[PDB]
RNA sequence: ACUGCAGGGGAGACUGGAAUUCCUGGUGUAGCGGUGGAAUGCGCAGAUAUCAGGAGGAACACCGGUGGCGAAGGCGGGUCUCUGGGCAGUAACUGACGCUGAGGAGCGAAAGCGUGGGGAGCGAACAGGAUUAGAUACCCUGGUAGUCCACGCCGUAAACGGUGGGUACUAGGUGUGGGUUUCCUUCCUUGGGAUCCGUGCCGUAGCUAACGCAUUAAGUACCCCGCCUGGGGAGUACGGCCGCAAGGCUAAAACUCAAAGGAAUUGACGGGGGCCCGCACAAGCGGCGGAGCAUGUGGAUUAAUUCGAUGCAACGCGAAGAA
């Protein structure tokens, strides 16, 4: 707004994984207010991930997010006849939630059959570093990367 | 294949681009690389981004001619002016000395009218 | 008249350096240039860049200002030659010789014209590019006359202080240029005071429609000159004078309008300025515009399709119930 900042809510631990990244997992799935639906989808991809891969879910989790957070997004502007994009810092928070968004975003729209199975199959590729999650960082990265010249 | 240990460095920057040249004390070029050169057109030559890579390019390629230490020449209402010092200096090479050469005419030639954008 | 003083006042001749352009040569390699963004353009046959040498023209950074000089237009690189005016002091000289000035004459920015020369840069016209609906423009790349010099012509400018010249008088305050001058004469201070001549700001009386002017009057008076008489038509036609031409000067009428204007006030507006705000944008989430149906409206149709609502602020609105 105008007024300044604005006081951001806050967050209390997930029960089963005591970590305030699945509360942020379980609030970015949630839709028309459907957050039990929302935890048992969240906690159905953690199960999967952890029967397919040994290892510990969330330490998975964090690793996914590590491989897809970016860290210059490419925030456009106009200044004469033209616009064109300038590349900007992007802060902790903001690249946590844009990681969690375009995981999210991308397992939706994954050629599999349970929203589940798409978003564990999602989560174990990012951490691996082959999903489209990563190349969204990439792709981020490398416009962040053509653009330096506009730096001001 | 040449070997002078001691340049001087040459950085014309203008409103619509810079170009740095490398040559030794008696006016003899060495490396001239500028910001066209370096990947860049248009507009983008005059951002000081494209100075500093310029000056980087040209100072490498001047290492690899055996020079070691260069005097600074300036001129001209730029804005890398600065930048391709800096960037000199932290590519391998000491400057030292700056000077300031922008040619300063004794009310001569008539200028071009004035633009009326 | 004498003695000092300050000055880009004027004319002529010679002469200096910075820079731009070009030429010659060296180094050197792929770009340069240009814009809001580009393209035209230049270059790869060796450009831009950098170094040395050369040619040529024009304008004179710092000093430099609000400051100086000139009747005005105007005048600043330096030196020499010639030449005009101003101020102060003295009071030596003449003894009203003054002021203004119809006509007239002279000078008079720039553009323009003639003959000859010169031509770096800039740059009307002209050409291409771009923008645009178009772009005979603005922006870009080039580019001729011209800009410069000699000798003539032209005689106009918002040629402005939008204020004719001369003279006397009417509180002050505070800068700055040129003199003279006691005293404080060292208080070295080149300060203060007094006086004369400039050039600014601010202010009383007074004046003005107001804005403002205000000892440099737009105040108080006197002398002479120019000019005005509603707005257009029109500074135009015809006649004449001048000019190579462009054109300049003197200068009407018919007809037409009931206004045209000057200052200042309140608002509104601005692709003016400053500050501030709103789901205004930004950050997000979910939609509508595509499909089927419901409802309202326009149009069409009908015997009737009752009437009203019509940008935001009419259209699931009047209608919270039309077989
Ligand atoms: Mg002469
Ligand atoms: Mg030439
Ligand atoms: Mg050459
Ligand atoms: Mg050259
Ligand atoms: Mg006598
Ligand atoms: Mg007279
Ligand atoms: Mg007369
Ligand atoms: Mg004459
Ligand atoms: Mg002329
Ligand atoms: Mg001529
Ligand atoms: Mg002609
Ligand atoms: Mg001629
Ligand atoms: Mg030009
Ligand atoms: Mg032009
Ligand atoms: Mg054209
Ligand atoms: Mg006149
Ligand atoms: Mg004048
Ligand atoms: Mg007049
Ligand atoms: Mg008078
Ligand atoms: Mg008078
Ligand atoms: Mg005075
Ligand atoms: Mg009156
Ligand atoms: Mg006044
Ligand atoms: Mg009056
Ligand atoms: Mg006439
Ligand atoms: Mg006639
Ligand atoms: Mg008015
Ligand atoms: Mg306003
Ligand atoms: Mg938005
Ligand atoms: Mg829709
Ligand atoms: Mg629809
Ligand atoms: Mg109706
Ligand atoms: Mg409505
Ligand atoms: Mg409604």
């Amino acid at each position: 707004p105008r007024k300044g900042p604005a006081p951001k809510r806050p967050l209390v631990n997930d029960p089963v994984y005591g970590s305030q990244l699945v509360t942020q997992l379980v609030n970015k799935v949630l839709l028309k207010g459907k957050k039990s639906l929302a935890e048992r989808i969240v906690y159905g991809a953690l199960e999967q991930a952890r029967d397919k891969t040994g290892t510990d879910p969330v330490i998975t989790l964090k690793r996914a997010l590590d491989n897809v957070k970016p860290a210059l997004e490419v925030r456009s502007r106009r200044v004469g006849g033209a616009t064109y994009q300038v590349p900007v810092e992007v802060r902790p928070d903001r690249s946590t939630t844009l990681a969690l968004r375009w995981l999210v975003g991308y397992s939706r729209q994954r050629r599999e059959k349970t929203m589940i199975e798409r978003l564990a199959n999602e989560i174990l590729d990012a951490s691996n570093g082959l999903g489209a999650s990563v190349k969204r960082r990439e792709d981020t990265h490398k416009m962040a990367e053509a653009n330096r010249a506009f730096a001001h | 294949k040449k070997n002078v240990p001691h340049g001087a460095a040459h950085i014309k920057s203008t409103f619509n681009n810079t170009i740095v040249t490398i040559t030794d004390p008696q006016g003899n070029v060495i490396a001239w690389a500028s910001s066209g050169h370096v990947g860049f057109k248009g507009s983008r030559k005059s951002t000081p981004f494209a100075a500093q890579l310029a000056a980087e390019n040209a100072a490498r390629k001047a290492q690899d001619h055996g020079v070691r230490k260069v005097d600074v020449f300036v001129k001209g209402p730029g804005s890398g002016r600065e930048t391709a010092i800096r960037s000199l200096q932290a590519a391998g090479l000491e400057v030292g000395a700056i000077s300031d050469v922008t040619p300063q005419p004794h009310n001569g030639v008539r200028p071009p009218k004035r633009r009326r954008v």
